[PDB]
């Protein structure tokens, strides 16, 4: 039964069970939030008082009818959120007076269309439109987006699109990021043609692409702005690849493809037209696949029908998709590949030995095999010798057996991430060449390791009673060595760390006894710059940058 | 992985 | 046992200084070359003498004249070629395997070795009757090695093997298996072959050699060790065994070799109760995984174990199988294993320990139609109960469920087999506990040890009326009085119920985040 507020002017009337817009509103209010109530009705005078309001958040209340002129006096309002209400239909009158509006979210309302009069023509300041719904938004007409020339974010949620009039999205000159939700492919070809010259990033959501057929577009030779293409929750078949790949012929400038929580009801039996395979995926440098569900993942094909298509790509991500082998021939065909991220898969040295064959991944500089099932650092590093250009490896989140004294690694490996790796000792396995080492979140009792070049040394969340000798790394730049078991570090330790420029010590059971905590106490002060995280005194909570001693 | 059917 | 171990001591003679009444002496792995009487005369009490891995050329059994008590002599891995014909009657274990004997050194006097139980031999030539002198002893192991053996003038060599519990045969470790000796056996409990290298060209050579050691009186076990073989040949090896009297078949350190194609096979009535494969290296990378996995899936035995391999999956049997035991330890299996598999309705115990099972709720949907499942060990995987779709469909029949050592959170109690009796959830990540721990009232053992639990909602362990074991240790319990009372009154009222990280009664086991004080010590008024 209470509306609050704050000094700035940010009133918060959230889940107080209202049946009407809170009585008495002030011209001091800059941001009103009346979400999640039963404001079934907004009336003529309900919002005349707060004429200086920049933000009106009415999300998911119970709003089913809003008088036409409800918003007339809100002429400074830039953020309007009516999502998730029972607006059975929309009025052209609500938005006319809001010449200051930048953001307007209308999704979540049971309207069938956007009504018979353009809603947005007089909104020269609009940057973000969100319309549509899951179960009833069914038509898209050419009037619907008249008067809109540019938008940062357009989000049409049209899962139930029964009909899309030709050329609806074409009048819009520039769209920075269009998010479409279609349940099936019936209109994708038609809409894709309308956004060839406007959209800069297309995100397609929740689409059954199972039986998607391509065919040449009516459109004229228009150079497309589109640089990113992303499929969120799509169902795809091996056929879909063959057709979808044909779309890139219209978006020559494209440089990134992404597939998110997508299902592939297939096995990689791709047969790409030959025109497309000569193109080598155009200007697409980066390909990203996350959580691709493949029902019979184990029956997956050679994937050799695309070995030529991908000779030019530079960054590939295939995360949490049950990858268990990148066939050697594939690897040798990924000539131009610089970044490879195979996190959260099924790689084991046995497969990795094939996937990194003698001629594999020639340009690879970064390998990421986090959260796979590796169990021997010696076997791993030795397999990877095939990678001559490898300069940074991440085999973290892999429950390794104890590393030995003698290992080999890529002679240019400057970055090794062994975090969360279960280890409890560090031997001379780790190569001297290492400029960055991350051995945090483990069971290390002592880091006692000569690594000259070593700049950074992330080694937090450990059981380290004692701090490492400052000779072990003469050119050191950083040392994240928090959440540890440090009682107190020897006075005169950052002497030969004439290089250290940032440090971590927080969350640590120390010992702030005036007779002993001399050095630390005053060094942390001289260079408060070189330091993030505030050291907690054991039992006091008082910072170590505090009181010094005579 | 598997090769095709030739 | 009164022992002196002098192995790797670089020795040359038998240390004349040793304690006179010594009983077990090992001079293994040295450079002793001759063994004269005055070398061991004094050790009158000697029972055991291990001389494995030396350089002795001749061995005179009279040399042991004064060791009337010697029962274990191991002169394997030397360079023996000559041998006194009469071994000491005191022998129970005589090992002469891996030497340089032309022909089996078993003389007629070996009959006097009535107490003999282990016999180890090696040779390069075999005649049918060579082991006749020991055919009337109640032997337990005959170790025999054909490392020294080459093929000869086609006139097939024979060799009658005396009745033994175990027959262990070791071959040359660096070549295609090429034995043509005809080996008979009457009574055999366990045949065991080591160092088997096959392609398709010598596959049959092995099947023939096995044919006669395998002809059956009763049942026997077979063990293959270090087999590197074609896939074609492996599918043959299985088929060769199926009709034969082999109850347990075991394979250790298998290496699949040149290609994996679809091989012909049918499994008919068999004596086989158990296939067990452990440690599988695979050198083929491209092949139809059906061609490999179906060969096992369609097997009509009761127990299949396949462990420590690169395998990523197992196919669901095409027809109702008779598997009642499945153990796929330490592979790379996923939660899609046996998805909606309605053809393991006899399966009682399934073991998926040490794999890549991700989605705890997919792992529940797996057992949906496993009408006989009582034990499910999906431990040491990568499980977690954060699934978007948290729908439960457990087999109503599970009694023992090892979920220990994953990344399970607390929602894990929203979804547990109706009639569970054992629930090992140790080494997980549970703080998040729900009010569903009493809608599952039949447990007897419980292990929520090594977790992240601070407190436990008041009134749980009350309805766990059948509880009797509970591992509460290694948890960061909040011991501030307003809410640590319930657990303290509990541990005390049930002192015997709480076990430790070892297995014995211990109410101390539960400790506090701060002092380390036993939670049952605390008194909140
Ligand atoms: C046999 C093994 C081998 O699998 C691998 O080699 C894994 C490496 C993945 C290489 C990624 C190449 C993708 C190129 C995309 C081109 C964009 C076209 C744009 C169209 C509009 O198999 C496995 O181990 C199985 C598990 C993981 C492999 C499955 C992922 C490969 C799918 C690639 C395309 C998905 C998009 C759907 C198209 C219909
Ligand atoms: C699993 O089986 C394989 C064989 O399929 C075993 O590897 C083999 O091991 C033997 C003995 O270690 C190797 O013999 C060696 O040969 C070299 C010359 O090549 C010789 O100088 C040595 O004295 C020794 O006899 C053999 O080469 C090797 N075979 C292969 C193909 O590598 C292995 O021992 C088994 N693994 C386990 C777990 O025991
Ligand atoms: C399910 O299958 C696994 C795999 O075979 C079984 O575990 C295996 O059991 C044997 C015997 O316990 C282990 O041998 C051990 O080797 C060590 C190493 O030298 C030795 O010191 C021990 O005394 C023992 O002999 C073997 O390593 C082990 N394999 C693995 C990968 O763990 C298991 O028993 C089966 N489970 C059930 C319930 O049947
Ligand atoms: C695999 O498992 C599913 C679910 O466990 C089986 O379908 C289920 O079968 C039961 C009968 O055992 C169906 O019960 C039906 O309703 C009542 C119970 O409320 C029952 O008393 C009736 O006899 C009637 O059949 C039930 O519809 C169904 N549960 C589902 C669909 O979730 C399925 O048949 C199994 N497939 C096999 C046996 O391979
Ligand atoms: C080295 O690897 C670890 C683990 O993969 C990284 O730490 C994680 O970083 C992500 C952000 O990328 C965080 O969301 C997680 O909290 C971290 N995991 C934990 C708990 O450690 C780490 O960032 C990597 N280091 C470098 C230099 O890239
Ligand atoms: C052959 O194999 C069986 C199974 O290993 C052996 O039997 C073992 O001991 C008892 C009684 O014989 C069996 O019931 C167990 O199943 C076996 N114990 C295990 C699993 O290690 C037997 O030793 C062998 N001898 C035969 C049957 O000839
Ligand atoms: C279920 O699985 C785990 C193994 O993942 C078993 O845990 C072992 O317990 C015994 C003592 O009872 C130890 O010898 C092993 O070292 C334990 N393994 C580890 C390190 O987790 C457990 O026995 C099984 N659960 C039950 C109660 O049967
Ligand atoms: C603004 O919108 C109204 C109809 O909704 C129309 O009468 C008016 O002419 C429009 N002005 C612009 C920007 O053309
Ligand atoms: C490394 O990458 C470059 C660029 O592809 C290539 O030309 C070269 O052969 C590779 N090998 C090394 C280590 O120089
Ligand atoms: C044979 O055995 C008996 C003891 O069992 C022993 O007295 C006798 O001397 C032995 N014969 C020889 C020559 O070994
Ligand atoms: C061993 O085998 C032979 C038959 O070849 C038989 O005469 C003898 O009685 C058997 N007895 C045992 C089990 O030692
Ligand atoms: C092998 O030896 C036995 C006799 O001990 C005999 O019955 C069998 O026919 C022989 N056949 C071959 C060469 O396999």
């Amino acid at each position: 039964e209470s509306l609050s507020c704050d000094a700035s002017g940010v009133c918060d009337g959230r889940s107080r069970s209202f049946t009407s817009i809170p009585s008495g509103l002030t011209a001091a209010m800059k941001s009103l939030d009346l979400s999640f109530n039963k404001i079934t009705y907004i009336g003529h005078g309900d919002l005349r008082a707060c004429a200086n309001l920049q933000v009106l958040i009415l999300k998911s209340s119970r709003i089913n009818t809003i008088e036409g002129d409800a918003f007339y006096s809100l002429g400074s309002l830039e953020h309007l959120d009516l999502s998730d209400n029972h607006l059975s239909s929309l009025s052209s009158s609500w938005f006319g007076p809001l010449s200051s509006l930048k953001y307007l979210n209308l999704m979540g309302n049971p309207y069938q269309t956007l009504g018979v009069t353009s809603l947005f023509p007089n909104l020269t300041n609009l940057q973000t439109l969100r319309i549509g719904n899951v179960e009833t938004f069914s038509e898209i007409r050419r009037i619907d987006f008249a008067g809109l020339t540019s938008l940062n974010e357009l989000e049409i949620k049209a899962l139930s699109l029964r009909n899309y009039q030709s050329q609806s999205l074409k009048s819009i000159r520039d769209i920075h990021h269009l998010t479409l939700h279609l349940s099936e492919s019936a209109f994708l070809l038609e809409i894709f043609a309308d956004i060839l010259s406007s959209v800069r990033y297309l995100e397609l959501r929740d689409t059954n692409l199972a039986r998607f057929q391509f065919s040449p577009l009516p459109v004229d030779e228009v150079s497309s702005p589109m640089k990113k293409l992303a499929f969120r929750g799509s169902v795809l078949t091996d056929e879909s690849f063959n057709e979808l790949l044909k779309l890139l012929r219209y978006i020559l400038e494209l440089s990134e493809v992404e597939f998110d929580d997508c299902t592939l009801n297939g096995l990689g039996d791709f047969n790409p037209s030959e025109s497309d395979v000569v193109s080598e995926l155009g200007k697409v440098e980066t390909v990203t696949i996350r959580r691709l569900h493949i029902p019979q993942f184990y029956l997956f094909y050679d994937l050799s029908t695309v070995y030529s298509l991908l000779e030019k790509v530079k960054r590939i991500t295939v995360e949490n998709s049950k990858v268990f082998l990148v066939p050697c021939s594939f690897s040798q065909h990924l000539k131009s590949l610089e970044f490879l991220d195979l996190s959260e898969n099924l790689m084991v040295e046995e497969y990795l030995k094939n996937s990194a064959c003698k001629g594999a991944w020639p340009s690879l500089q970064t390998l990421v095999l986090s959260q796979n099932h590796l169990r021997s650092m010696q076997k791993t590093g030795e397999i990877l010798l095939t990678l001559k250009n490898l300069t940074s490896l991440d085999i973290s989140r892999n429950t390794f057996h104890p590393m030995p004294d003698s290992c080999q690694w890529p002679e240019k490996m400057r970055f090794l991430n062994l975090s969360s790796t279960g280890i409890r000792v560090v031997k001379t396995c780790i190569p001297q060449t290492l400029e960055v080492l991350d051995v945090s979140n483990n069971n290390l009792d002592s880091f006692s390791l000569f690594l000259p070049r070593l700049q950074e040394l992330y080694i937090s969340r450990n059981k380290l009673k004692t701090l490492p000798d400052a000779s072990l790394f003469p050119v050191l730049l950083v040392m994240k060595i928090a959440s540890n078991q440090l009682k107190s570090v020897p006075d005169g330790i950052f002497d030969r760390l004439t290089s250290l420029q940032k440090i971590w010590l927080h969350t640590n059971p120390w010992d702030c006894s005036c007779p002993r905590i001399d050095y630390l106490s005053r060094w942390l002060n001289k260079n408060s710059q070189k330091e993030q995280g505030s050291a907690k005194c054991s039992g006091s909570g008082k910072p170590v940058r505090s009181i010094i001693c005579p | 992985c598997s090769k095709k059917k030739k | 046992e009164s022992m002196v171990d002098y192995s790797n001591r670089n020795l040359t003679h038998v240390p004349k200084d040793l304690p006179p009444r010594t009983k077990a002496l090992s001079l293994s792995q040295n450079s002793i070359s001759e063994l004269r009487m005055p070398d061991i005369s004094f050790l009158s009490e000697l029972r055991v003498l291990r001389l494995s891995h030396n350089r002795i050329r001749s061995l005179d059994f009279h040399v042991f004249l004064f060791n009337q008590d010697l029962e274990y002599l191991d002169v394997s891995h030397n360079r023996l070629q000559n041998i006194s014909c009469c071994p000491m009657a005191s022998l129970r274990h005589l090992d002469l395997s891996f030497n340089d004997f032309d022909v089996l050194p078993v003389c007629k006097e070996f009959g006097n070795l009535t107490k003999l139980t282990f016999l180890g031999l090696s040779a390069a030539k075999f005649r049918q009757l060579d082991l006749l002198p020991v055919a009337h002893l109640h032997l337990s192991c005959i170790l025999l090695d054909l490392v020294s053996y080459h093929i000869k003038g086609g006139e097939t060599e024979s060799l009658q093997i005396p009745n033994t519990t175990v027959l262990h045969l070791v071959f040359h470790p660096n070549s295609l298996f090429s034995v043509q000796v005809n080996m008979s056996v009457n009574a055999l409990g366990h045949l065991q072959l080591s160092n088997i290298k096959l392609n398709d060209e010598n596959c049959q050579r092995l099947m023939t050699f096995l044919s006669e050691l395998t002809r059956g009186p009763t049942l026997l076990n077979v063990t293959l060790q270090h087999i590197e073989t074609t896939w074609k040949c492996s599918v043959k090896l299985f088929q060769f065994f199926w009709p034969r009297p082999v109850e347990y078949l075991n394979i250790y350190n298998l290496t699949i070799t040149e290609r994996i194609d679809r091989e012909e096979f049918t499994y008919s009535e068999t004596a086989l109760k158990s296939l067990m494969i452990e440690h599988v290296k695979n050198q083929v990378f491209l092949f139809s995984k059906e061609a490999l996995y179906s060969v096992f899936a369609e097997m009509n035995i009761k127990m299949l174990s396949i462990s420590d391999t690169p395998f990523i999956h197992m196919v669901c049997p095409p027809s109702p199988s008779s598997f009642t035991f499945l153990n796929f330890t330490q592979n790379v299996f996923t939660d899609s294993v046996f998805q909606g598999c309605s053809t393991l309705k006899r399966l009682q115990t399934l073991i998926l320990q040490r794999n890549g099972l991700k989605n705890f709720f997919k792992v529940a949907l797996m057992t949906k139609n496993m009408s006989s499942l009582e034990t499910l060990d999906v431990s040491l995987n990568s499980l977690n109960s954060h699934a978007y779709d948290r729908t439960c469909a457990w087999a109503e029949s599970i009694l023992v469920l090892n979920l220990s050592s994953n990344m399970l959170t607390g929602s894990v109690f929203r979804c547990l087999p109706p009639k569970v009796k054992v629930l090992d959830l140790h080494n997980n990540r549970i703080m998040s506990i729900p009010k569903d721990v009493t809608h599952l009232q039949a447990l007897q053992e419980l292990n929520v040890a090594s977790n992240q639990l601070k407190s436990v909602p008041d009134g749980v362990f009350d309805r766990l009326t059948s509880l009797q074991y509970i591992w509460l240790h290694d948890n960061p319990w909040d011991c501030t009085c307003p809410g640590i009372r319930y657990l303290s009154e509990w541990i005390n009222k049930h002192s015997g119920v709480v076990r430790n990280s070892a297995g014995s009664v211990a109410p101390d086991s539960a400790k506090c985040s701060g002092s380390g004080k036993p939670v049952r010590s605390i008194i909140c008024p």
